[PDB]
């Protein structure tokens, strides 16, 4: 029904990486409960499962590095990955296989983990205001680590005209920007705000795009 | 061992026309009168959506422009007719032979008519100037095709730039690009006019946005 991954988005080399999947509204004694990874290069890797009996299955190469455990009570299952290396950077997903399909049908949103000995830096957020019927505004999200950052406009109510660009690393820090395009009579006739989040550094920022 | 191998690596299909993507398996994925080969769509920023299960059954909620044929080591996902939401990477998955794998993906790109970019330039915020820095930003938005170039010119003259590109838009099939020049509050304050120039297939000549400090 519903899956949510959670855990540190930044783990240091040689430490154990540890994630939790949370299942809302159907029992983890009903199916096969999987972890899958996606690398920065974009290839996918199946990691393993715990079946509803507490029976586990591991990608052979991860056999000795990987644990999958459950808590029958919490309706949540865990991934432990030892002795982590830079090549364990990936966005990690939990996902479900029902008897209905025998395929991987229910997917958590994924959670980025970066394995790196660099240090969390929160972002700076700067409003991007003009110096036509359509108008274009932006937000600059500068100087953070590690990924990810989410960005929304007016809590997600504004969404159609939006470009959020992928981050770019330079000198160990990321920068990213986001553009939004509205009728030039729904601003500044109506407020428009960007909502940046950088969970890693627990930052949550609203910025009103102010004219001039 | 098994290995799944998709083909082609990438294709470009016109709105309305046919996409076909192959997945060959190393060895049969069959079991109990069933092919344990499943299809997936993945977009940047989100997880893979189950497309087709057991080779040929469409998953609940999924359009019907999407069809899956094939049997043993030989499978085909067909998207007919292609719409704009389909730009994405497609993966086949096998989960019946040790060990489970995905294919290397196929990148579906939609084709559409050439389109010129909306360009906009933004002075640095005062927030950023409160602190030591000054960033100037150009958005080059909603252009086709992806290829494009940017030049920064200060008081007329052409370090400090960082470029990012979106993936193909899922409603109008455009690409966009962001560019941001970075400087010190003192070096930016030493000049007046600031300019980015976008050049693209669509016009012989560059689109030009500018302002004076």
């Amino acid at each position: 029904v519903q899956l949510q991954e959670s855990g540190p988005s930044l783990v240091k080399p040689s430490q154990t990486l540890s994630l939790t999947c949370s299942v809302t509204g159907d029992s983890i004694t009903s199916g096969y409960w999987n972890w899958i990874r996606k690398f920065p290069g974009n290839k996918l890797e199946y990691m393993g499962y715990i079946s509803y009996s507490g029976s586990t299955y591991y990608n052979l190469s991860l056999r000795s590095r990987i644990s999958i455990t459950r808590d029958t009570s919490k309706n949540q299952y865990y991934l432990q990955l030892n002795s982590v290396t830079t090549e364990d950077t990936a966005t990690y997903y939990c996902a479900l296989i029902t008897t209905t399909t025998y395929a991987m049908d229910y997917w958590g949103q994924g959670t980025s983990v970066t394995v790196s000995s660099a240090k969390t830096t929160p972002p700076s957020v700067y409003p991007l205001a003009p110096g036509n019927s359509m108008v274009t505004l932006g937000c600059l999200v500068k100087g953070y680590f590690p990924e990810p950052v989410t960005v929304t406009w007016n809590s997600g109510s504004l969404s159609s005209g939006v470009h959020t660009f992928p981050a770019v690393l330079q000198s160990d820090l990321y920068t990213l920007s986001s553009s939004v395009t509205v009728p030039s009579s729904t601003w500044p006739s109506e407020t428009v705000t960007c909502n940046v989040a950088h969970p890693a550094s627990s930052t949550k920022v609203d910025k009103k795009i102010v004219p001039r | 061992n098994i290995v799944l191998t998709q083909s082609p690596v990438s294709l470009a299909v016109s709105l309305g026309q046919r996409a076909t993507i192959s997945c060959r398996a190393s060895e049969s994925v069959d079991g109990y009168g069933n092919s344990f080969l499943h299809w997936f769509q993945q977009k940047p920023g989100q997880p893979p959506k189950l497309l087709i299960y057991l080779a040929s059954n469409l998953n609940s909620g999924v359009p019907a422009r999407f069809s899956g044929s094939g049997s043993r080591t030989d499978f085909t996902l067909t998207i007919d007719p292609v719409e704009a939401d389909d730009a994405a990477t497609y993966y086949c998955q096998q989960n019946n032979v040790d060990p489970w794998t995905f294919g290397g993906g196929t990148k579906l790109e939609i084709k559409r008519a050439d389109a010129a970019p909306t360009v906009s330039i933004f002075p640095p915020s005062s927030e950023q100037l409160t602190s030591g820095g000054a960033s100037v930003v150009c958005f080059l938005n909603n252009f086709y095709p992806k290829d494009i170039n940017v030049k920064w010119k200060i008081d007329g003259s052409e370090n400090g730039v960082l470029n990012s590109w979106t993936d193909q838009d899922s409603k109008d099939s455009t690409y966009s690009m962001s560019s941001t020049l970075t400087l010190t509050k003192d070096e930016y304050e030493r000049h007046n006019s600031y300019t980015c120039e976008a050049t693209h297939k669509t016009s012989t000549s560059p689109i030009v946005k500018s302002f004076n400090r």
